[PDB]
């Protein structure tokens, strides 16, 4: 089953999301890309044998069904690129965010810099 | 912009100048009421104390359970303490007289 | 207080703060039955507190 | 020529850390740890032909006494023995191609130079643990050690996972730190003395060998203590190669071969399990680094077994520590080459072809993964056989089950090590990076290390190879065909239908979530329930309003 | 070199373009800037995800779901992209 | 005897200077203090280790007033005379000079007494002075004054009849015929106790010091930390195991149990604590109930190892004072949500952080690791458990610790830049001292 | 900021009817951010108007009794019955009004006057004697001409 | 917000109540914990016991 | 390729839990908790009850051949008697009890060996 | 109805107010699939369309 939000998705949109979560996961599965094609043209046809169904009933069983099968499958190890979210080179060493400088602060107001009492 | 100073040290407090001086309070930091409040009450967590179920359970459990337990294995430790120097039952608070504090002169 | 303390002197054949601490903490129970309850416990401790500082 | 092997890296690196290094940059830096490391190398190289070929044990007095109350005495005081001219010898060699790496891989980085000195730090109190005669001294390289790798994970402060692992590893190690002074407090208690000179023990309390053994197992990662070291590749390429090759890892073997007080039945059981915990590990995962961490592991269980055979396994032991050193820094650093020429893809999934990368980066990784595999007649071939062949010959019941164990390991061994040679290189191209980089000072680094493994071959550490043993002729046979079973299964590439199982081993055994809510999750419940309940609560005095 | 981290409009669009090619039932002629991939490219949502995700590995982007959702047309990717300075 | 009562005129001086020469008034005001350490040098090069277990002995006729010198009372006198010219730095007005060279004189005149009479009123005089330090009007608490006075009062209350029956029943006050007379140890022994165990903190009687540490001002906090505390423990030394042994005895266990459990909730308590100030103040149960155990241990060195380990906290702990009061008057709040970015913002700052963190956890090269490797040798010859138990939960103390110091230190820059050059002279004696006595404290 | 009006005591101005306990009715003008019974010293109601705070560390304050109409009730800061404040204020009750008091019984002291008081109108409650010390108290007669205002200081001794 | 078509809004929320753990649950893990990590306690509580049978039996027979 | 931009954290806008004293915000999105897997979802959406389950049997199918050969298979499966020493030169050696000479069933005091290799906690008075 | 001691005893028995309004939540990345998972064997590991998807493809 999907999150709370994906629940929340359009019809057309659930499904989407479904089916690239699916070629995400067969990507994380995938020893290569290499592998990943003759597993990404029986995906997209495994859809197509869906194309022309009308029945919402039936629809809401075959999308509930690919959503537990896609929840059960969830990749402990996702692949991702480095520099994103979750990545190994995110967050490494950003840009100093301006921080103002105070100049010889000993010098200002001398004998009166200790704590009130 | 301000000039706090002049050309030859002699800091200037600049009470009428347009700028705004630098000075201690200018890296204060701009405080977020809900961490206030927060903070409030967590430094004033006093008032929320109850005696319900779940309290009392881990008080007991926990607390004086685990007092329970060290004073014990105190007790234990100094009973074998005296055991392994060859000594004779030691009075403790509350043990009746007995035998404390073995004298240096003798070869126990 | 005094009936219990006795009784159980004459119970142990002995005499000690023991009990000053059973007669405490029936005189608050006694006291203490029928009230919210922080006090059925606090109030035989109380009571007991007191009979062994007597002591 | 002595004191030069301690007090040279940490000179350099106060140097590299001063405010001296303001006037100096990144390539001043870098010539000084050079220069250091360099000078620091030919010193022990000295030493280790003088202790090993001529038996030539020297004793240093540095400092005096560091503290003598009570009939404690401690003293500032260095021995150098067979054991400590090895440990001294195979740190320098190591740590020198490491910064020789660290050099150029980190070129780009903005703070290079507080690198390079937390590196020195990292191999000078290194070389403090191993110059120790008493046990103060091992504890204060212990500590220093363990301080030089929390800064140096700790290096990109601005990542929030590194900073996660590195507490947690410190966290382990000091519980594993703490059972280490509770053992030191009985060995001084019930031995009157500190150096392990005068530490000749024939039956102990049990707690001893129990105590010391557990510390050494923290720092060791071994079984209930090896999640840590998976979390440490966060840090730079340079520290992780350090830390597994020829420190930290191999200082809790290190003092347990110095001390030879264990009790064989919990080293052999906790060997064995934590070697075939590291081989299931090493072959179910993606990421890179993490399967070189648990080939790591599982040498540190092979060490550990042998050393627990017996004192001729705990020698063999040594020389698997001074073999395995070398290999594992040279795979820690092709992989680190590799991933630098795939644009810092740590991903195994985006590899393949022969564009990406230089002709002596992936000569150097097949030389690598060849010795530690144990392909006949090489490097760890020698150590690993004689390990194996005593532990053939063992008389406890209890190593049977261990023999097994580690047969299987070694050949799950070969399999993911072929498995990562095939998807670095054989396998088709499947990623978008290429910049193959051919700088001279990490190819140096690399042929060093290839040098050392060759002279540790041409050259025995100890007398035990060529010690045959007599074995039937499958038995010594069986290594190699298990090492040729995983080279066949790696090769095809395979994978089965029980994805349960799979599931299960990727997850590291789930033994990360299992200490997430059995100790911690409680304690900070406990922590919660004494503030609260018991100081604002029953050990709270209120006000008498009025 | 150029931009802020970002790159050129014109690059943006010969890869777009040059991506966009990639089906059968496409002629090449009617692909253009700003391009409707339903009512002009006649692409189904599957052609839509898969579209999204080839342009993820030209550009080597993980482009968050919500934004993917947003990317109907020819113009939008390349603008989006022509946001984007994680984009190779 | 002479040469104080000359620096005892000479620091009331302050109040005689007219405020208009502000510039004289610091001086003569740091000057005050200075020569204190300066004399306390000059009885250390004094001060024999071949001579009798006490020197430099006087007494004030038929008034009481004991004063004679140990190594203890040395150490002590010492470490508080290099903290207090630092706490000077710190103060601004002449009430505060006034005040800290009252505690001062107090603090000095009760390390080297040696009758328990003038030991309970020199003590307790300060009292007033912390009532007035730390409930300041703009920024202090009242509660926490309040909460530390009353727990005193307690206490010394609780002492007194005990301390007058002993009198009576030796004649005198003087701890050399205290030590020398038969006496009912058991009441003394109480009201020693008591004492001593709300003065050091020992739960369940120490809740005014998270309070009080807190809402005082830098110089005031450095002082209970590193002071009142160690008057607890040369309390101990001084007084009751040389008077009454068998109640020390008797209640061995107890005390060891309290201060288990004392060091156990404190260190789990102190991870759940939201500031670091409040971080600080839990840090310091753990190693005085560690001092509390090893005294009570008396092993094999259980003195000198407690002195050892009294003297690193003082040295290290108001590190961590100053790191907080410098971060708190240069950022005018203490909640750590509001730390971070700490190292590139404050880099020599957020190192003096971890360097003395480290030092607040017994890591070699510091006086502290080798205070609590005597500590746990003592208690270790005792029992084997009770070290243990010290030895296990060494983990989770170093854990809220280093967990404070990353998520203040590290992560995104946000706040005040690095320290000022009074700033980092502040933090240079604990450092000087610290490498010191970790490196070569003995010769 | 801009043309933004010049600062004028009118946009603070508070005027507020108060009708005396001879039931006189007389004009005074208060100021945001100030006590009522402050105003009422400023306008020169005699000393007899005023008692002393009978609480801790407040004991310098000094207070009118007025009747608060139904409609401003919501307008006055609410105190604690349970605190130490709601006790001195409770003392107050006991002590100075008796049987005086009307559910619009109220005290000055606690009335921080603001926009919506603008209009609002209260009048003087009669009082009990009372004596605080030597030199402050009241004979229960209000025969007097000198000003509260003309007092020096306010001794709590 | 500048960043959130790149990185991602913050539209999602964790879904954590902050809450105590299972008193139950809590409970029996501090007790393993106590156990697995104070077992010196127990073993040398155990050599004890064993010593004291010990020396009732002896005792025991020795009186006979 | 230092530089990267980076997401920062919003600061929070609706009242603090009690306990927040768990979640690690460093400045930088994403944040995390205190520790891994204390609460929130885990990487492959397993829970504790699954390894549990797991390893209610897979830690007796790893420790059973431990117990088995440890209680039903002695010394002598091995063919060869330990390595042999003159008895001024064994003495010494075999007083070790790690020592794994005492495993030779042939030795003169055999039993006797093994007796002796015991091990005890506690030390006795 | 005895006046006693207890009736200025203020009792630590009031059960503390929370409040209704909304508490702060740090937002985190999306999982698509967060089900929680507890069972070792599911028929879904034996799914005719994960072999077709996966391990029938050539
Ligand atoms: C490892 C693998 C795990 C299992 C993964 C899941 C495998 C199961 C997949 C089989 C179940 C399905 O296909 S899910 C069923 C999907 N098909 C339908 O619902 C009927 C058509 N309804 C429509 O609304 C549109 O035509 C629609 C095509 C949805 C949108 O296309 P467009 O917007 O262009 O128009």
């Amino acid at each position: 089953m999907a999150s709370e939000v994906v629940l929340a998705l359009p019809h057309k949109l659930r499904v989407m999301r479904m089916y690239r979560t699916g070629l995400k996961e067969l990507i994380n599965w995938s020893a290569n890309r290499h592998e990943w094609y003759p597993r990404a043209y029986a995906l997209r046809q495994e859809f197509e044998d869906s194309k022309a169904l009308t029945d919402r009933e039936e629809i809401r069983k075959k999308l509930e069904h690919g959503e537990e099968l896609l929840a059960r499958f969830r990749h402990w190890e996702p692949l991702i690129k480095p520099e994103f979210v979750g990545g190994t080179a995110y967050s490494i060493n950003p840009a100093q965010p301006k921080l103002k400088f105070i100049p010889n602060y000993d010098a200002m107001d001398e004998y009166k810099k200790g704590d009130h009492l | 912009e301000a000039k706090q100073f002049t050309p030859d040290g002699k800091y200037m407090p600049g009470i009428f100048s347009k700028a705004k001086p630098l000075d201690r309070s200018t890296q204060w930091v701009h405080k977020n009421p809900y961490i206030e409040a927060w903070y409030y009450r967590r430094d004033h967590f006093e008032n929320e104390f109850v005696w319900n179920y779940r309290t009392t359970i881990e008080a007991l459990w926990f607390l004086g359970g685990f007092t329970a337990a060290a004073y014990a294995l105190s007790v234990f430790a100094f009973r074998q303490a005296d055991r392994r120097s060859g000594y004779p039952k030691r009075q403790i608070l509350g043990d009746e007289p007995a035998m404390v504090l073995p004298d240096e002169r003798q070869f126990y | 207080f005094s009936f219990t303390d006795a009784t159980v002197e004459n119970m142990r054949g002995k005499h000690d703060m023991t009990s000053g601490m059973v007669a405490g903490a029936v005189t608050g129970f006694l006291f203490g039955m029928g009230r919210p309850m922080p006090q059925p416990v606090a109030w035989p401790l109380a009571f007991a507190g007191a009979a062994v500082a007597a002591d | 020529m002595f004191l030069l092997s301690v007090f040279f890296p940490l000179l350099g690196g106060l140097v590299n850390t001063s405010p001296i290094a303001r006037f100096l940059g990144h390539r001043g830096s870098s010539i000084i740890a050079i220069g250091c490391m360099v000078v620091a190398f030919i010193s022990s190289v000295v030493i280790y032909y003088e202790v090993v070929f001529m038996g030539c044990a020297v004793s240093v007095d540095v400092f005096g006494t560091w503290f003598s109350v009570g009939t404690f005495h401690a003293g500032w005081t260095f021995n150098f023995d067979l054991l400590t001219a090895n440990m001294l010898f195979t740190v320098t060699g190591v740590s020198m191609a490491v910064h020789m790496y660290a050099c150029d891989y980190m070129r780009q980085d903005p703070h290079l130079n507080l690198f390079l000195g937390y590196l020195s730090y990292f191999t000078g109190f290194m070389c403090v643990l191993v110059a120790a005669d008493n046990l103060l001294v091992m504890l204060v390289g212990w500590e220093g050690i363990g301080v030089c790798s929390y800064l140096l994970i700790g290096y990109w402060s601005h990542r929030l996972s590194a900073v996660k692992s590195a507490q947690k590893a410190i966290l382990v190690n000091r519980v594993s730190d703490g059972l280490l002074m509770w053992g030191v407090l009985w060995v001084w208690y019930h031995l009157g003395s500190l150096e392990y000179d005068l530490l000749n023990v024939y039956s102990a309390s049990g707690f001893v060998g129990l105590s010391i053994l557990i510390g050494a197992m923290g720092k060791s990662a071994q079984i209930l203590f090896h999640v840590w070291l998976a979390d440490a590749m966060e840090g730079p390429t340079p520290v992780s190669a350090l830390i597994h090759a020829a420190t930290l890892v191999t200082a809790g073997v290190y003092l347990l071969v110095r001390l030879h007080i264990h009790d064989e039945m919990f080293v052999i059981i906790v060997g064995s399990l934590t070697a075939f915990m590291a081989g299931v590990f090493g072959a179910t995962q993606s990421d890179l680094k993490r399967v070189i961490a648990y080939s790591t592991c599982s040498q540190l269980g092979y060490m550990m077994v042998s050393l627990g055979l017996g004192e001729t396994g705990g020698e063999a032991s040594m020389g698997h520590l001074m073999t395995h050193a070398s290999f594992k820094a040279a795979l820690f650093l092709a992989a680190g080459m590799v991933i630098s020429g795939n644009g810092g893809n740590q991903h195994i999934a985006r590899y393949g072809g022969s564009a990406h990368s230089a002709m002596f980066t992936m000569l150097t990784l097949m030389v690598a993964s060849l010795s530690l595999i144990g392909w006949p007649e090489l490097s760890g071939f020698y150590s690993k056989e004689t390990i194996l062949n005593l532990a053939a010959i063992c008389a406890d019941p209890i190593a049977d089950v261990a023999h097994t164990l580690l047969l299987l390991t070694a050949m799950l061994t070969s399999a993911y090590t072929t498995k990562l040679f095939y998807q670095c290189f054989m396998v088709d191209f499947s990623g978008s990076s290429v910049t193959p980089v051919r700088n001279v000072l990490p190819i140096l680094a690399m042929a060093i290390l290839l040098l050392d493994i060759m002279l540790k071959v041409w050259v025995g550490t100890n007398l035990l190879s060529g010690m045959l043993f007599f074995l039937p002729w499958g038995v010594k046979t069986l290594p190699f065909g298990l090492m040729v079973a995983g080279i066949l299964t790696a090769t095809a590439a395979v994978g089965s239908e029980r994805f349960t199982l799979i599931r299960f081993c990727g997850s590291r055994w789930g033994f990360d979530q299992l200490f997430a809510r059995s100790p911690v999750n409680p304690i900070f419940d406990l922590g919660r329930i004494t503030w609260a309940i018991g100081d604002r609560g029953l050990l709270s005095v209120g006000n008498l309003r009025a | 070199g150029f931009g802020g981290g970002f790159l050129d409009k014109d690059s943006v669009t010969e890869r777009v373009l040059h991506v966009t090619k990639h089906f059968e039932k496409i002629d090449a002629s009617k692909v253009s800037p700003a391009a409707s991939f339903e009512k002009d490219l006649g692409l189904d949502s599957l052609d839509v995800v898969e579209l999204v995700m080839a342009l993820e590995e030209e550009f080597g982007l993980e482009i968050p779901d919500a934004e993917a959702d947003k990317i109907a047309s020819v113009g939008d990717a390349i603008n989006y992209i022509c946001s984007n300075p994680m984009a190779k | 005897m002479f040469i104080s009562v000359l620096l005892i005129l000479f620091a009331l001086c302050v109040t005689l200077i007219p405020e208009a020469h502000y510039h004289m008034v610091r001086v003569w005001s740091f000057v005050a203090t200075i020569i204190p350490m300066w004399v306390v040098t000059w009885m250390w090069w004094n001060f024999d280790a071949s001579g009798h277990g006490l020197q430099m002995l006087v007494i004030l006729g038929r008034s009481h007033l004991a004063f004679g010198i140990d190594g203890v009372a040395l150490s002590l006198m010492l470490l508080t005379t290099v903290l207090f010219p630092i706490c000077m730095m710190l103060l601004r007005t002449v009430a505060g000079f006034m005040t800290f060279i009252l505690l001062e004189v107090l603090v000095l005149s009760a390390l080297c007494v040696l009758d328990l009479l003038g030991f309970y009123i020199l003590f307790e005089a300060s009292l007033i002075l912390l009532f007035l330090l730390i409930g300041r009007a703009p920024y202090g608490s009242l509660e926490a004054a309040y909460k530390i006075v009353l727990y005193t009062m307690a206490g010394s209350l609780v002492l007194l009849p005990t301390l007058f029956m002993i009198y009576s029943e030796c004649g005198t006050t003087n701890v050399l015929y205290m030590t020398c007379a038969y006496n009912h140890q058991t009441v003394l022994g109480w009201g020693l106790l008591a004492v001593l165990a709300v003065k050091i903190p020992l739960m369940p009687v120490h809740l005014w010091l998270p309070e009080a540490h807190v809402a005082a001002p830098t110089a005031g906090s450095v002082l209970l930390a590193g002071v009142l505390l160690k008057l607890g423990g040369i309390g101990f030394l001084r007084f009751m195991l040389p008077v009454v042994p068998e109640f020390c005895v008797s209640v061995f266990p107890l005390v060891s149990t309290l201060c288990l459990v004392s060091f156990l909730f404190s260190t789990l308590s102190t991870l759940r604590q939201i500031d670091l100030k409040k971080i600080v103040a839990y840090s310091s149960i753990a190693h005085m109930s560690m001092v509390t155990l090893a005294i009570f241990s008396q092993s094999e060195f259980s003195a000198y190892s407690s002195s050892f380990l009294m003297i690193a906290h003082g040295l290290i702990s108001p590190a961590l004072f100053l790191i907080v009061g410098i971060l708190y008057d240069r950022a005018h709040t203490k909640f750590i949500l509001y730390f971070s970015g700490l190292g590139a913002s404050m880099p020599i700052g957020s190192t003096l952080f971890f360097l003395f963190t480290l030092g607040n956890l017994a890591f070699p090269l510091f006086p502290n690791f080798i205070a609590e490797v005597l500590c746990m040798v003592s208690i270790f010859a005792v029992h084997e458990l009770l070290a243990y138990v010290f030895c296990v939960c060494q983990v989770l103390g170093a854990a809220y610790g280093f967990w404070a110091f990353n998520r203040v230190v590290h992560g995104l820059p946000r706040g005040p830049a690095d320290v000022t050059r009074t700033e980092f002279h502040t933090v240079l004696p604990l450092l000087i001292g610290a490498v010191w006595l970790g490196i070569k404290p003995m010769a | 900021h801009g043309p933004a009006q010049t600062p004028t005591v009118f946009d603070k101005l508070v005027e507020v009817t108060v009708v005396d306990m001879n039931g006189i009715r007389h004009r005074v003008r208060g100021l945001q951010g100030q006590s009522l019974a402050q105003a009422l010293v400023e306008y020169g109601f005699p000393d007899t108007y005023f008692f002393p705070n009978m609480g801790f560390y407040t004991q310098h304050i000094v207070d009118a009794h007025v009747f608060v109409p139904k409609e401003f009730w919501g307008k006055v800061q609410n105190v604690d019955p349970e605190s130490d404040d709601g006790l001195a204020v409770k003392r107050m009750f006991r002590d100075i009004v008796q049987d005086y008091q009307r559910d619009t019984s109220f005290f000055a002291s606690y009335i921080t006057l603001g926009a919506e008081h603008n209009g609002m109108t209260v009048g003087i409650g009669p009082i009990k004697p009372w004596i605080l010390h030597s030199e402050w108290a009241f004979a229960g007669v209000h025969d007097s001409r000198n000003k509260q205002f003309d007092k020096p200081t306010v001794e709590i001794w | 917000t500048s960043l959130d078509h790149v990185f991602g809004d913050n539209s999602n929320k964790l879904n954590y109540n902050f809450e105590p753990m299972g008193m139950g649950s809590l409970f029996i893990r501090t007790m393993v914990m106590v156990g697995v990590f104070f077992f010196p306690v127990f073993i040398m509580i155990n050599d004890d016991y064993k010593y004291t049978s010990f020396l009732d039996k002896v005792a025991a027979a020795k009186a006979a | 390729g230092a530089g990267a931009p980076v997401k920062l954290a919003p600061r929070p806008d609706k009242p603090l839990p009690t306990w927040y004293e768990l979640w690690w915000d460093n400045g930088y999105y994403p944040g995390q908790p205190a520790a891994d897997f204390m609460f929130g979802a885990w990487p492959g959406n397993m829970t504790e009850t699954y390894y549990l389950r797991f390893w209610s049997v897979f830690g007796l199918a790893l420790a059973a051949p431990f117990y088995y050969v440890a209680n039903f298979t002695d010394e002598t499966r091995m063919p060869m008697v330990p390595q042999q020493y003159p008895a001024e030169v064994r003495d010494v050696l075999v007083q070790r009890r790690n020592s794994m000479l005492k495993h030779d069933f042939s030795a003169p005091d055999f039993k006797e060996v093994k007796d002796r290799a015991k091990i005890y906690w506690t030390p006795m008075y | 109805s005895m006046k006693t001691l207890a009736d200025y005893i203020r009792w630590r028995n009031k059960e503390p107010i929370k409040a209704s309004v909304e508490e702060w939540r740090p937002p985190v990345p999306v999982i698509n699939y967060d089900k929680p998972q507890n069972d070792v064997l599911s028929a879904l590991d034996k799914d005719p369309i994960v072999r077709r998807v996966l391990i029938n493809p050539k």
